[PDB]
RNA sequence: CAACGUUGAGUUUGGAACCCUGAACAGACUGCCGGUGAUAAGCCGGAGGAAGGUGAGGAUGACGUCAAGUCAUCAUGCCCCUUAUGCCCUGGGCGACACACGUGCUACAAUGGCCGGGACAAAGGGUCGCGAUCCCGCGAGGGUGAGCUAACCCCAAAAACCCGUCCUCAGUUCGGAUUGCAGGCUGCAACUCGCCUGCAUGAAGCCGGAAUCGCUAGUAAUCGCCGGUCAGCAAUACGGCGGUGAAUU
């Protein structure tokens, strides 16, 4: 931490839309190095979306990626022998990375039809309540509050 | 199946005169081979090729259903599952 | 443009001094010479094992690097002729003489 | 690597500028396939000079010691011995590489 | 006529500006023609024009050789930036503040002997 | 409809529902299509025209599977007891050709 | 090969400006500013800059550890064989199997397959060789044969990628194992033992337990090509080149 400093890897932004977290997702969602087509996977949900909702693509992505973002998760360190479930509370930076992962591996993790309708159909169902993706966040607070006396309040 | 055929099948030098001096009058079955490189040529009718090995040399009839064969498939190179002789067993 | 010569070697400060002796005593005898101008180096990069048995790290490399240059004249005079086919100075060059 | 198997092949190659230097031409015109459908079968089946007597039997061994493996065409020794001579200084434009 | 080299990876491409009406021709072709099949990297070789307002105004020829589609787009992209320096020196400040005076320097260079791709070790068997 | 032997196929179009029917692949699928004259287009619209001359094409399903058992020769070994044939190692993998 | 005359193909005269090419030279040295820190070192940021904090990455890996490996590379002590564990040749074997383990490759798809059109690379190879053009064959390949001894000729027309179309997740217009029949090519010669082509067949397999491996940037991942060995065992081994291009600390 004191010996070398690094902040953080950031490549080019949103292609027309401007934004360096939502190129995130598109950096996640990359299979084998293919930049070109999983261009096709994002701006494809963008563009089927605005019939499902109303607001801007932009609003109904940040309005529905706050029902999978956590708040707290639980890590694993040991001391005096046995292994402790400590929770450290997550911050805005990582949180943000968790979130599209679960709604990647939710994606995936549903064999209907192609790419475009499976990252459409868990963006809507985090805003309502269904899915794999929006289950993982009410999953990660059975872990965590459970195990809140090994970590104490700041 | 299809091996290396071209236009020439190689058939040895060694193999044909033999059989060509026994194809005079129709006389002698039994020829010990070395060669199993060669080809069978359809004047082999009815001639029990010994052809070898590495072991010994193992009495093959030769007919009409066999042409584009090479002699070598017929003998077993190692010991597998098929036709040898049931070996006297010794202690285990 | 008629005469053309290649010079191939191994060392660099041993054919940029032999080339440049062939363009100060080619320009004093007649004709005009176009200046040492080099094409682009061959080099090779091949590996082999170290140890005569089983370590297959530690694996080296050979380079054998073959700098090739070219120098030519234009008109080819008598006093040029007595000059470059006696000037036998190569300690390891090569030189090829083509038409 | 033995005085008895260099010399082995060493008589595989004095047969190859006996046999294979001008009666190699006389059997090439019809071994191949021919453009024509009248490719004679005499010639092919007569082979039977070449028994000891093979291009493919020549194998290039090492200059210094002999031995079979590992044989590069442009310096013709093995890379045991290739090694030695270039970590002295026993040929030209054998120096460090990196790249 | 302003000259500028601009480089990425093994992608040279030297551009020439002149005062014009503004086609971008690359390689004989048009800038959709060569780069066809509407890719998004096709962008950025018209940003260091669009921060100082110029694609209008001024005309482009470029000849482009080596690399990819998507390493020449980058060398196009420094080749103007360093050719917008010369037509007026004034113009280097809102320009540098983006970073496309400065090359890139990241290149994939040779496979380590040893091991597979480059940096990857192979894996012995466990306990 | 039966286009010939037990195998029917349906619902699909007539560049795969021809690979059904053994003795047709991708390739001889292509090949009826030239004498046969028609498009890659599906088989619930054709006529009833279309299907005689697509089943004078071919036709010898059931004894195509019988051509493949064939004789039995001298050799066929390595069949009979179910092994791979051919250089592969039959210790630990080739499932292939075994139960 | 910009500007200038064009058989549009730099093609020709011509031009050396630019790209490239090949030798030299300049440049980062925390050096400068500020903060932290013991008014040190060093670290954290910034300025100027193509590039900074050993720039990225090689080569280079001490005294020594395991009497670890190699006397089948070679050399050598000792010992042993020496009408012989010496020598020649033919055929066989090393790529044998009820199984086990390691290291890899090809898939379970549709961010994929297939058909047609179509945009860019780097690095190397080659004269008992690399082999275009044309003709013929569905194809491998064969006939004839130019040029290059080579940034003037050839080996290649690089693949992802991309546009349109089709399919549209059923073990499938995914996958190719295996098998039959018919060929090509290299060599006395290839059944055991080959590579490749053509036709047909077309399973296992739906991402896989315990356990476990590599990698922090242009790296992981993935997509093509070349070389060495070599008559031949051409994208699955090794070495070498480039295309696209992350994640987290």
């Amino acid at each position: 931490s004191r010996r070398g400093t690094v902040e953080e890897k950031t490549a080019k932004s949103d292609p027309i839309y401007r934004n360096r977290l939502v190129n995130m997702l598109v950096n996640r969602i990359l299979k084998h190095g293919k930049k070109s087509l999983a261009y096709q996977i994002l701006y494809r949900a963008v563009k089927k979306i605005q019939q499902k909702t109303e607001t801007n693509p932009l609003s109904v992505l940040r309005q529905a990626i706050r029902g999978v973002t956590p708040d707290i998760a639980v890590k694993a360190r040991r001391v005096g022998g046995s292994t402790h479930q400590v929770p450290i509370e997550i911050g805005s930076t990582q949180g943000k990375a968790l979130a599209i992962r679960w709604l990647l591996g939710a994606a995936r993790k549903r064999p209907g039809r192609n790419m475009a309708f499976k990252l459409s159909s868990e963006l809507v169902d985090a805003a309502k309540g269904s899915g794999d993706a929006v289950r993982k966040k009410e999953e990660t607070h059975r872990m965590a509050e459970a195990n809140r006396a090994f970590a104490h309040f700041r | 199946m299809t091996r290396s055929l071209k236009k020439n099948p190689f058939v040895a030098n060694h193999l044909l005169r033999k059989i060509e001096k026994l194809n005079k009058k129709a006389e002698k079955e039994i020829i010990v081979t070395w060669s199993r490189a060669s080809t069978i040529i359809p004047t082999m009718i009815g001639h029990t090729i010994a052809i070898h090995n590495g072991r010994e040399h193992l009495p093959i009839y030769i007919t009409d259903r066999m042409v584009g064969h090479k002699l070598g498939e017929f003998a077993p190179t190692l010991n597998f599952r098929g036709h040898a002789k049931n070996d006297n067993k010794s202690r285990r | 443009q008629k005469i053309r010569i290649k010079l191939r070697s191994y060392w660099v400060p041993l054919i940029e001094d032999s080339c440049k002796q062939i363009m100060d005593a080619a320009r004093t005898t007649n004709a005009k010479t176009m200046g040492p101008v080099p094409l682009p180096t061959k080099k090779r990069i091949f590996c082999v094992l170290k140890s005569p048995h089983v370590h297959k790290d530690a694996r080296f490399h050979f380079e054998i690097r073959t700098h090739q240059r070219l120098i030519d004249i234009l008109y080819p005079t008598a006093q040029t002729i007595d000059s470059l086919m006696q000037l036998d100075l190569p300690a390891g060059v090569d030189v090829e003489v083509k038409l | 690597a033995r005085k008895s198997l260099i010399q082995r092949e060493k008589k595989r190659r004095n047969l190859e500028q006996k046999y294979h230097l001008i009666r190699r031409s006389s059997k090439q015109e019809i071994r191949k396939v021919t453009s024509l459908s009248d490719k004679w079968e005499i010639h092919g089946k007569l082979q039977s000079p070449p028994r000891n007597s093979a291009p493919a039997r020549l194998h290039r061994r090492c200059f210094l010691t002999g031995r079979p493996r590992a044989n590069i065409r442009d310096f013709g020794l093995s890379g045991h011995i290739l090694r030695e001579m270039v970590h002295t200084c026993l040929l030209p434009g054998a120096t460090r590489s990196s790249w | 006529t302003v000259i500028g080299t601009g480089r990425r990876k093994c992608a040279i491409a030297r551009v020439v500006l002149q005062e014009g009406t503004g086609k971008f021709i690359i390689n004989y072709r048009d800038a959709k023609e060569y780069l066809q099949g509407n890719p998004l990297w096709l962008q950025y070789v018209k940003t260091p024009l669009a921060t100082l307002g110029y694609e209008t105004n001024y005309d482009v020829f470029v000849k482009a050789h080596g690399g990819g589609l998507s390493g020449q787009a980058q060398a196009i992209s420094l080749g103007v930036a360093r050719a917008l320096l010369k037509v007026s020196a004034s113009h280097r400040a809102p320009l540098k503040q983006e970073g496309l005076l400065t090359r890139d320097s990241r290149i994939v260079e040779r496979k380590k002997p040893g091991l597979k791709k480059a940096r990857k070790a192979p894996q012995f068997s466990k306990r | 409809i039966r286009i010939g032997g037990v195998e029917i196929p349906n619902h699909k179009r007539v560049e795969y529902s021809l690979q059904y029917i053994h003795g047709i692949g991708r390739s001889r699928s292509r090949q009826i299509l030239l004498d046969l004259n028609f498009d890659n287009k599906v088989t619930k619209d054709l006529s009833e025209e279309e299907v005689i001359i697509l089943r004078k094409e071919k036709r010898f399903n059931r004894v195509a599977i019988e051509r493949l058992k064939e004789i039995r020769c001298y050799r066929g070994i390595r069949h009979k007891l179910g092994l791979p044939v051919r250089g592969q190692r039959t210790k630990n993998n080739c499932r292939t050709l075994k139960g």
